[PDB]
């Protein structure tokens, strides 16, 4: 399960990444936020399915 | 451009005639007024009240035939409701015009103080990821340099 710790390391870290981009993208053009949302929509359940997997 | 320029001075010449014809009717107005206020009951004077009807019908007559005239910009200015009604309240419509334009400015600055402030968020926030995970420098700076693009937008005031 190293490999699923490691990548939920590297989702968590998109997922801030993400949450910054959406932030600057708010501070200059608050209307291509739709694929922002979505892509922190579908970071934070690969990180809950991730936690689902690791849960046997 | 040219035509724009050329058809608001026509709107401009339009307007101030019709000034003068609402006026007209105006001082038509205030002499049938006067003239039931001090009516004499002569048969000349009733003469003269049928003239007065007489110019305010033709009066009326030009103006709405020039309202459904095509030689004019009288359909192409446009009215709204808030000022009409706000007239009707015997308010000066210049307040409206003063209230509706500082509206406009208030929410320029309410969103530039939108933007600014998740500005001060984003690069706050950025320094701090930076500070805390030094892996992240370089996806940091490419997510300000992309969210920070060229400006052609806001070098001019």
């Amino acid at each position: 399960y190293q490999y699923k710790i490691q990548e939920l390391r590297k989702l968590l870290k998109s997922l801030l990444l993400n949450y910054l981009e959406l932030i600057g993208v708010l501070s200059i053009n608050p209307d291509m936020y739709e694929r922002k949302v979505e892509n922190i929509r579908t970071i934070l359940v690969n990180i809950h399915h991730l936690l689902n997997e690791y849960r046997p | 451009m040219n035509g724009n320029s050329t058809n608001n001075e026509q709107l401009q010449q339009e307007l101030a005639t019709t000034q003068d014809q609402v006026a007209s009717i105006i001082e038509s107005f205030v002499e049938l007024g006067v003239s039931i206020y001090d009516f004499p009951g002569t048969p000349e004077a009733t003469k003269g009240m049928i003239t007065n009807l007489q110019r305010n019908v033709d009066r009326l007559y030009k103006l709405n035939v020039r309202s459904n005239d095509p030689q004019s910009s009288l359909s192409k200015v446009d009215i709204p409701l808030e000022v009409v009604q706000y007239i009707e309240d015997g308010r000066n419509p210049d307040i409206y015009t003063r209230e509706f334009v500082e509206a406009i400015r208030r929410s320029n600055q309410y969103q530039r103080g939108k933007m600014h402030g998740l500005k001060q968020l984003r690069d706050s926030l950025a320094d701090k990821i930076v500070d805390e995970f030094p892996e992240l420098k370089e996806p940091v700076e490419d997510i300000i340099k992309r969210t920070s693009p060229i400006d052609n937008v806001s070098n001019t005031h």
